[PDB]
Parts: structure tokens; C-alpha cells; sequence
């Protein structure tokens, strides 16, 4: 889009825009996400539904 | 082994079996369904369930 | 000054998507019954039964 900003607020704009903390999530993300020795306990019945 | 499966609740192989159409014998004592119509038969019904 | 060649910047960001904060929400977790549970052995915990 374009844009009219200042060259310090286009500056923070564009941290903002290239920083960002958001990360792809999928379903090896969430399995993973789960501890290691209860995805390896065979009492818990783990699902991706 | 339908009794293993539910004791232990993994249905991974069971699942990657029937989605993969592999040919296989659950084996376990289970009720069944007695069908005279040739009609369900012609139409596969058994296979559905 | 303003000058508007210096101001004017183009904005790039993603057109949409979706944040999840809970993601062993997606996990659909089930445990075998008390009976059956085994500890690092294989082993039930409680085999006086």
C-alpha cells in the first residue's frame, strides 16, 4: 500500500512491518510443542484431529 | 489384535492401514451383522462398515 | 520541507491470517485406563492388582 510518512515514522513503520513475531504454525509445530517424554509415554494417547 | 489396540488406544496403524486400503484381519471376538439381501451385497455394504 | 517523493513509501505486510496462543488446544489427548498403565519398563506401576 502506499503511504505518506515521515522519514522516522516510516522508519518505526518499517521495524514494525519487518519484525514482526508472528511464525507459520502447522501441525509438527503443536507436536513438537508437546514434551518429548509424554509423546514417548505410551499411557497418553496423543491426536492431531 | 482388537484386544491390544484397545488396551493400549494407538490406532495408528490400524488408521494408516484402513486409509491405505491394506488388506488385514482384525481378529478379536466381535458381533456381527447376518444380511440375506443380495442387493447389499451388490452394493458393498460390508466393505462401509 | 515536506517533500512528497521523500514521504511517499510503499508498505508491505501479509493479507491476512490468524494467531493461535493455545496450540496444545489442537491436541487431542486421551490416556489408557488406570488398569493398563505401564511405567518406563513397559511394565504395569501396580502389579499387586
Amino acid at each position: 500500500y502506499p503511504s505518506i510518512l515521515h522519514p522516522i515514522d516510516h522508519a518505526f513503520n518499517e521495524y514494525f512491518l519487518q519484525h514482526q513475531l508472528v511464525e507459520p504454525l502447522n501441525n509438527d509445530i503443536i507436536f513438537n510443542y508437546i514434551p518429548e517424554r509424554i509423546r514417548n509415554d505410551v499411557n497418553y494417547i496423543l491426536n492431531m484431529d | 489384535n482388537l484386544e491390544e489396540l484397545m488396551r493400549t488406544g494407538d490406532y495408528a496403524q490400524i488408521t494408516n492401514m484402513l486409509l491405505n486400503n491394506q488388506p488385514v484381519a482384525l481378529v478379536g471376538a466381535l458381533p456381527f451383522i447376518t444380511d440375506s439381501s443380495v442387493i447389499s451385497l451388490v452394493a458393498k455394504l460390508d466393505a462401509t462398515v | 520541507q515536506f517533500d512528497f517523493r521523500a514521504s511517499m513509501h510503499m508498505l508491505t505486510s501479509n493479507l491476512t491470517f490468524t494467531v493461535y496462543s493455545d496450540l496444545l488446544a489442537f491436541v487431542s489427548a486421551d490416556t489408557v485406563e488406570p488398569i493398563n498403565a505401564v511405567a518406563f519398563d513397559n511394565m504395569r506401576i501396580m502389579n499387586e492388582l
